[PDB]
């Protein structure tokens, strides 16, 4: 559970991320497939090139859908109902692999935010992306 | 796998730039409260109730300084990992009673600490350096456990 | 999330464990400390012996504890608040072991209702207490 | 650790009253019923939209028998289970693309087809060995992952 000051962490720290969110999202991106090379599997069809076009495109939607869940932290499950059944259902996507992208979304944000990424607000968006992953692995039938 | 020659440079490189004790202290005190059922393995350092109590233990900044120099030293045995770690393995599964999945969180909290430590330098490509050793560390921590 | 299928077969699942809540909970700590014994250390004060009488009253108070969430098995969070609190913010377990407590329940029903835990009946066995272990880690603080 | 000779009587004992065949077919039915992202790697065997479906798929069936038939030489290499499972390591790493924290899940079904078909045997220390093994298994199809 996500008490107030998680919340309001979350926000504080997400902030940040206004008018970058197609950056850091190709970021994440790049860095999930790089260091564990095994999610590239998911993506056959993708230019794996640095800044390709589809990278580029992919982590602006992946951003803008963790953007929403920001606005909407209070339900999770309803803001992220259609990602769950994408994930869970259509795609089975391995749930490791959750954890992998969460880790490359943190790790985005010590690099172009690291004093204010301090040891409270990592916890907090920690237990955010734990969170959102909880959601998004949900609906496997 | 064995570490090729890009991935050492890598490694050898950014270390070098490491300043072990801030790093150690930071990457100490951040999983303690970012995974705060870890206190229970280090209940003798005292009360760790809160954040404000974590930042300000001695105890815990000073053994957060070890385990990095002792992490550390990985570096200068990337041919080696397994054999050089077992003895800490033992120790770990016999007198500190830690459990193995604990040490994969740790080694996802050192690459947080050097990413916001060394931003220019912590490329994609020398992240994945670094996570294929902490990896390696994770791994060879917990194979004396039995 | 559990559908209305899987809480129709916990319950009828759990229905067989009915006048066994002591044996079939004393069996489930047995095999933990036996096949996990590095579960031993929360307990460092119990008597370890074959049907000791701890064993034997610490299982029926966990099965006891199962029985009331199976009963409220539409809102987890509040019908096991206080447990949640005791093992995650006083007694910081380990979440590992959740997981190793939830294999021997599993086992304990194999062993004496062979029949009735079918292919899909431990798919909804194995959610529920999946999601009992989810309530019981969502406290640290 | 290796197995003392407790342990090597309650394995080799019961696996001698083990139906492979059924016990196979049973435990890959459930892992795909109860972990239903594991169809992926599988969906060569077929259409696995239900249990209807996985439960009357007779590539299922049959690839279960091997998988544990395949466990079973387990039993008698109890000495040297990380040399025995080298290269089925490797092909599950190169060829199949499973994620090795998948093996623990596997193991832990062969424990519950093995206590609801051999309740009698399935005793506290038969258990306590038998999770000895499918630790070991699950750590030698995870070793040659690099
Ligand atoms: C924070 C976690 C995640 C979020 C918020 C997220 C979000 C999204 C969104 C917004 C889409 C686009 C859906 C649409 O266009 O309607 C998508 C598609 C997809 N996601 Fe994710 N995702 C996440 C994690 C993952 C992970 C861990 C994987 C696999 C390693 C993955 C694999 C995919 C794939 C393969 C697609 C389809 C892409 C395509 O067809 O081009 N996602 N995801
Ligand atoms: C990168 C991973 C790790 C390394 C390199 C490492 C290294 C060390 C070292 C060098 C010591 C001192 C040994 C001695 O001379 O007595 C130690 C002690 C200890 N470690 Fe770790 N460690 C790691 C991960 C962890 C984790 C994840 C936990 C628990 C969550 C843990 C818990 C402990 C405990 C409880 C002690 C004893 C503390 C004391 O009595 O001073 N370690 N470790
Ligand atoms: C399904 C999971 C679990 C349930 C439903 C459960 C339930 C309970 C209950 C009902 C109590 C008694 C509280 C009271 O008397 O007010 C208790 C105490 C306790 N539980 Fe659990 N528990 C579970 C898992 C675990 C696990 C995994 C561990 C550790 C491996 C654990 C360790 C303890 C300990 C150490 C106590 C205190 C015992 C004492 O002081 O004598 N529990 N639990
Ligand atoms: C006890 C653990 C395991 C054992 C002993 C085992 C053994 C085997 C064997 C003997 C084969 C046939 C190799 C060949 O000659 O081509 C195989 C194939 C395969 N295994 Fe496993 N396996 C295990 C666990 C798993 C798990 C957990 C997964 C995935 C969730 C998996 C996925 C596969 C796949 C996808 C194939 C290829 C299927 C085919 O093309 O016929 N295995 N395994």
């Amino acid at each position: 559970v996500l008490s107030m000051e998680d919340k309001s962490n979350v926000k504080a720290i997400w902030g940040k991320a206004s008018g970058h969110l197609e950056e850091y999202g190709a970021e994440a991106l790049e860095r999930m497939f790089c260091a564990y090379p095994q999610t590239k599997i998911y993506f056959p069809h993708f230019d794996m090139s640095h800044n390709s076009a589809q990278i580029r495109a992919h982590g602006k939607k992946v951003f803008s859908a963790l953007h929403e869940a920001v606005n909407h932290i209070d339900d999770l499950p309803g803001a992220l109902c259609r990602l769950s059944e994408l994930h869970a259902h259509s795609l089975r996507v391995d749930p490791v692999n959750f954890k992998f992208l969460a880790h490359c979304v943190l790790v985005v944000f010590a690099i172009h935010h690291p004093s204010a990424l301090s040891p409270e607000i990592h916890a907090s968006l920690d237990k955010f992306l734990c969170a959102v992953s909880a959601v998004l692995t949900s609906k496997y039938r | 796998a064995s570490f090729d020659a890009h991935e050492r440079k890598f490694i050898v490189d950014l270390w070098a730039k490491v300043d072990v004790a801030q790093c150690g202290a930071d990457a100490l005190s951040r999983m303690l409260i970012v995974y705060p059922w870890k206190r229970r393995y280090f209940e003798h350092f005292g009360k760790m109730c809160n954040a404000h109590d974590i930042l300000h233990n001695s105890k815990v900044q000073e053994h957060g300084k070890k385990v990095l120099a002792s992490f550390g030293e990985a570096v200068k045995h990337l041919d080696n990992i397994k054999g050089h770690f077992a003895n800490l393995s033992k120790l770990h599964c016999e007198k500190f009673h830690v459990d193995p999945e604990n040490f994969k969180l740790l080694g996802d909290i050192i690459i947080i600490v050097l990413a916001a430590h060394h931003p220019e330098d912590f490329s994609v490509e020398c992240h994945a350096a670094f996570q294929k050793l902490v990896r390696q560390v994770a791994a060879a921590l917990a194979a004396e456990y039995h």
